[PDB]
């Protein structure tokens, strides 16, 4: 076989606003949990209301 | 301890579509010659497929360095695949691509009302969650504390004190020696 | 060429020289199974090849739309409906001969003149 072709447009993909927001929002959502958990932890850590 | 019970049953494996799989979580094998058929209990007359005649080194077994109660029931005699009659089947098998989940209930309310509870709504706890003296009698108990258990911690003594904190801790500090670290620590011994 | 595997071991049988009977046997460096040498040739290296000139000629090569048809008649079929294609040896020095394939007999022939 010939070596692979890297510019073959069949193997590209285009990230439109769907994906790009997803990749973005996803990480921004972790950060939201992590903080919630930490607060959730630290408040239980000190049995705060 | 394992037991090869008989392992000679001519078990026949069948591959089936999901609608069949769900229905299985009677029969009437109407084989005919090798155009093997069978009648299912009502449903259709779904024939068997000679999906794989010869099946070696394959056996059924059940159980009940930990051991367990093994039993070798039967051997695969031949493997079968379901033959779906096809009218409704293809009518639903093709229609197996006719399901999905829902979109988002984009909140039909006015915008104003919904945000009211987000800010300073001044309400809380609606969901319960993480809501959180005689020197004689003291010494008599202190001697009792010393006598009953020389390893008498303050908490085991203060709870047993059941009296003002002054008499137990102060009056007993003379004939009772309390260690700070180590095993017999805080022990009115 | 033509590797041989063991049985009850299933690994591959290296050749172990028998000097005493004075012939070649195939060992099995894991389980001691042995047998003869079905041929004294042991190894090939094959610098300049002529295989893959028909890579993957399946009974469907006739069913691929993109392949160029052609009209020549098969030496066997004497039918005149055949797909064709260059030698599938995707390498630079490769020649440019043509392999036809008759849609009827699935016989493979070539457009060659230097050597058929
Ligand atoms: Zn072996
Ligand atoms: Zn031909």
């Amino acid at each position: 076989k010939d070596q692979d072709d890297r510019d073959h447009f069949g193997k590209k993909r285009l990230d439109l606003a769907g994906p790009l927001l997803a990749q973005l929002f996803k990480t921004l959502f972790k950060k939201l949990t992590k903080d919630i958990f930490r607060y959730m932890q630290r408040t239980v850590e000190e049995a705060h209301d | 301890d394992l037991d090869l019970e008989r392992s000679n049953r001519q078990v026949w494996l069948v591959r089936l579509p999901m609608f069949l799989a769900e229905k299985w979580r009677l029969g009437k094998i109407r084989i005919n010659k090798s155009k093997i058929t069978l009648l299912l209990n009502e449903p259709h007359e779904y024939d068997l497929e000679l999906t794989k005649k010869v099946v070696e080194n394959e056996y059924v077994f059940t159980e009940q360095t930990i051991p367990k109660k093994t039993a070798i029931v039967g051997t695969v005699c031949h493997e079968c695949q379901v033959m779906p009659y096809h009218k409704i089947v293809e009518q639903r098998r093709n229609i197996v691509k006719l399901n999905n989940k829902e979109r988002i209930t984009t909140l039909d309310e006015t915008v104003g009302v919904t945000m009211s509870h987000t800010g300073m709504s001044m309400r809380s706890d609606n969901s319960n969650f993480l809501k959180v003296m005689p020197k004689k009698e003291i010494l008599d108990y202190l001697f009792k504390l010393f006598d009953e258990y020389d390893y008498w911690s303050l908490k085991g003594l203060k709870e047993r004190t059941r009296q003002p904190e002054a008499h137990l801790k102060e009056c007993l500090d003379k004939v009772a020696t309390l260690v700070k670290k180590g095993p017999y620590a805080f022990k009115y011994t | 060429t033509t590797f041989r595997f063991c049985r009850d071991c299933n690994n591959m049988l290296y050749p172990r020289e028998d000097k005493e009977n004075n012939r070649l046997l195939f060992e099995c460096r894991t389980c001691s199974y042995v047998e003869e040498a079905g041929s004294p040739l042991v190894y090939r290296h094959e610098l300049i090849t002529n295989i893959g000139e028909t890579a993957g000629v399946v009974q469907d090569i006739g069913s691929d739309p993109t392949l160029p048809r052609s009209d020549r008649e098969c030496p066997k079929c004497h039918s005149r409906e055949n797909v064709f294609f260059q030698s599938q040896q995707r390498r630079k020095d490769t020649s440019m001969v043509l392999f036809f394939v008759c849609l009827s007999c699935s016989h493979i022939f070539t457009s060659d003149q230097k050597n058929k």
